[PDB]
């Protein structure tokens, strides 16, 4: 009779049609991505077309409801899910405009091709070549010519298309009542209602930077000792007082910096604990991979693998005829099918890949029952969160003898911890202030702190001042430097890989604490204990019904977010570095010293 | 798409209770008049079985039996096992409940 049953009526009759038009559409994809054949594309335009009218009429039927007088919380959660317009409070032909911008960054981002000046009867893609060149180059010039001539053809190219972009994300915001993009992204973390666990949009930010504050020592003294190991690389090109020149951080962007063991390397004298010839000479095919991870994941605690997971998975390349997509992705098609596409090699980092996407499947797995439109993490963090510390358990080389990868007389010395935490210091904490001065930016654009024509002034300022790293040669506005990343030119969140750095060191404290880890914490694994399981499950449970800050509080006690677990994981790397950091120069300049 | 469930109703079943009407469930406080607008839902859903679903979502056939006495003499009955026959010595005979 009240608003409030005819919501959860109508929200019954949205996630009964909902599962399935999901169902659908997702098993659409599917046949996309494991058969790439255009009757199998236009299925999944059909779908697609299909479920985003659905949504469209469902939210347009579900705007009729006012949220002010609901008092449960998840009737209030699905509904504000349901009820955000997207592009759609535009008029259609800025809507229009706005998915035709995307469309032509995603077909210049895809169909890029960069190459030498003088030899123009074949050229380079992106994908297959310039990560090759950016990651295994060793001359100067060369990454040079290559990292200038993407970003200068790509700029020209997209900075009238990012400046349009902008705008009309800017329009698209105020007018669903945000005060700029950025608040719209921010607002994935936003908890409005419970008392004691209330998180703001605009909190977010400072909140980044008070763990920032913190993250700031630690990666200033491996940036320190990057720069000691360039200075081996380079010899007179880098200044001991100044940052790191640009195409020199082993990727197209300096996203990862882990692409530089080989040049950073601690003790190379020293073998590695790559597995890859344990599997190979006892044939351990994908199959038994991931047998072994089920039986990883039952140690644990968590339930097994379903019977339609093993029939209709895909997990090995299944020939020249068929042609899939090799990008590891775990698949919720709803109605409880959970699928993993992974085209398995036998090597040790597909084997951690698939620990990390059957712990995607197991958080996808374990809030099934909860309704449709909660069927999520609780923010972006979450969902990678639970994955990476499978990742990280995985690695250890106790789990390595448990399984019988490692041999039993292997002797774990200091020298191997320290380049292992340098591997993982390099996949993990290079990423942080990248991470952090690329959101900061897209937030003060959005918010026009920054005016218009002074972006790569004020960027490269940043990664002067954040990054520590810098350019080439100065860049005037008719570059788009920022916008040669996948994430900013396709419009993705970014500051989920931040949450999900420091999410991953909480949870890995939270179970290894659970688990009565006696030792340092990157020595730690999580198998064959239950209480971790059943700690971790209880937030694995919850889905998105409750808020991020709660389930937080429910694994690690603390509802908002800490940097202390990521400095307490590289502690014995800290103390490393501070003991060889003596002779050099810790710390930066933002002057062009170097170039 | 032939197996249906009805997921709006405006009171609970009684026990052994079958309802099979396609009227229009009101949710809202105006009439529906028959049209399923806005708080007006048609009432039967529709199980949409694929082979490929999860053990919790899979087709269960169930068959549920009910036993009841009533005045009337009893009938269905269970098979009576019958041991093989014995002559000529004294045994103790059971033949249809004369003992
Ligand atoms: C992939 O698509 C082709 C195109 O018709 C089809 O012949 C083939 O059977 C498909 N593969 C599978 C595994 O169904
Ligand atoms: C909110 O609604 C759900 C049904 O979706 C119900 O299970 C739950 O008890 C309700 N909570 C409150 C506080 O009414
Ligand atoms: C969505 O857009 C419509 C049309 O402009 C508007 O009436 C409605 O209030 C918007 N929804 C929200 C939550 O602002
Ligand atoms: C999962 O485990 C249960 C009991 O531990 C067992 O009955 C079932 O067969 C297992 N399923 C698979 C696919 O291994
Ligand atoms: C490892 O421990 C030994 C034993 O004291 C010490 O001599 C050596 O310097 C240590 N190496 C590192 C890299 O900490
Ligand atoms: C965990 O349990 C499995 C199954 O009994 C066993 O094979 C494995 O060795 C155990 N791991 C540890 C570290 O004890």
């Amino acid at each position: 009779s009240t608003i409030e049953e005819q919501a959860k009526t109508f929200l019954d009759k949205f996630n009964h049609e909902a599962e399935d038009l999901f169902y659908q559409s997702s098993l659409a994809s599917w046949n996309y991505n494991t058969n790439i054949t255009e009757e199998n594309v236009q299925n999944m335009n059909n779908a697609g077309d299909k479920w985003s009218a659905f949504l469209k009429e469902q939210s347009t039927l579900a705007q009729m409801y006012p949220l002010q007088e609901i008092q449960n919380l998840t009737v209030k959660l699905q509904l504000q899910a349901l009820q955000q317009n997207g592009s759609s409070v535009l008029s259609e032909d800025k809507s229009k405009r706005l998915n035709t911008i995307l469309n032509t960054m995603s077909t210049i981002y895809s169909t890029g091709k960069v190459c030498n000046p003088d030899n123009p009867q074949e050229c380079l893609l992106l994908e297959p070549g310039l990560n090759e060149i950016m990651a295994n180059s060793l001359d100067y010039n060369e990454r040079l010519w290559a990292w200038e001539s993407w970003r200068s053809e790509v700029g020209k190219q997209l900075r009238p298309l990012y400046e349009e972009y902008v705008v009309l994300k800017n329009e698209m915001a105020r007018a669903n009542h945000y005060e700029d993009y950025g608040d719209y992204w921010r607002g994935d973390y936003e908890v409005n209602g419970v008392d004691g666990y209330d998180y703001s949009r605009g909190q977010l930010i400072e909140d980044v930077e008070h763990t920032f504050e913190e993250i700031k020592p630690l990666y200033e003294h491996l940036h320190a000792y990057v720069r000691a190991k360039l200075m081996n690389a380079y010899p007179s090109y880098i200044s001991p007082i100044g940052c790191l020149p640009a195409h020199l951080l082993g990727d197209m962007w300096g996203r990862f910096w882990t692409n530089l063991y080989s040049l950073t390397v601690p003790f190379g004298q020293k073998p590695n604990i790559d597995v890859t010839d344990a599997m190979v000479d006892q044939a351990w095919d994908a199959q038994r991979i991931f047998k072994e991870a089920e039986k990883f994941f039952v140690s644990v605690g968590l339930p097994n693998m379903t019977q339609g997971f093993w029939e209709n998975s895909m997990l090995t390349d299944p020939g020249n005829v068929q042609k899939a997509v090799c990008h590891p992705t775990a698949w919720d098609l709803g109605k409880g099918d959970f699928r993993i596409l992974m085209c398995t090699k036998v090597t040790m980092d597909d084997f951690l890949t698939a620990h990390h996407e059957m712990g995607h499947i197991q958080y996808d797995m374990a809030y099934a029952a909860q309704p449709f439109l909660l069927r999520n993490g609780a923010n972006e963090g979450f969902h990678e969160a639970v994955g990476e510390i499978m990742s990280l358990s995985a690695a250890t080389p106790k789990h390595l003898k448990s399984i019988g990868l490692l041999s039993p007389d292997f002797q774990e010395d200091n020298e191997t911890e320290i380049n292992f935490l340098l591997k993982q210091a390099l996949t993990i904490v290079g990423t942080l202030p990248f991470t952090y001065m690329l959101e900061k930016w897209r937030w003060m654009v959005f918010k026009g702190e920054i005016p218009k024509d002074q972006w790569m002034k004020k960027w490269w300022e940043m990664k002067r001042e954040i990054v520590g790293v810098v350019e080439p040669v100065p860049h005037d506005e008719t570059y788009c430097d920022p916008a040669s990343l996948f994430h900013v030119s396709n419009d993705y969140s970014f500051i989920r890989y931040y949450t999900r750095t420091l999410y991953q060191f909480q949870f890995q404290e939270a179970l290894c604490q659970a688990a009565k880890h006696e030792g340092p914490l990157h020595k730690c694994d999580i198998s064959n204990s239950t209480e971790a399981g059943q700690k971790l499950f209880n937030m694995l449970r919850l889905g998105k019904s409750e808020p991020w800050t709660l389930a937080l509080e429910n694994v690690v006690g603390a509802k908002n977010m800490n940097v202390r677990p990521l400095l307490n994981y590289f502690e014995p790397l800290f103390t490393w570095l501070k003991d060889q950091n003596k002779n050099s120069f810790v710390g930066w300049s933002t002057d062009w010293s170097p170039y | 798409y032939n197996y249906l469930y009805r997921l709006f109703r405006k009171s609970n079943l009684k026990p052994f209770e079958r309802d099979i009407s396609t009227e229009i469930y009101q949710a809202g406080n105006k009439p529906c008049n028959g049209v399923a607008g806005f708080n007006c839902y048609f009432p039967l859903r529709s199980y949409s079985f694929r082979p490929t679903y999860g053990v919790g979502h899979q087709p269960y056939r169930v068959v549920v039996l009910s036993f009841e006495l009533l005045h009337a003499p009893a009938t269905v009955c269970g098979p009576k096992k019958s041991t093989n026959l014995v002559k000529n010595k004294c045994v103790n005979f059971n033949f249809n409940g004369l003992k």
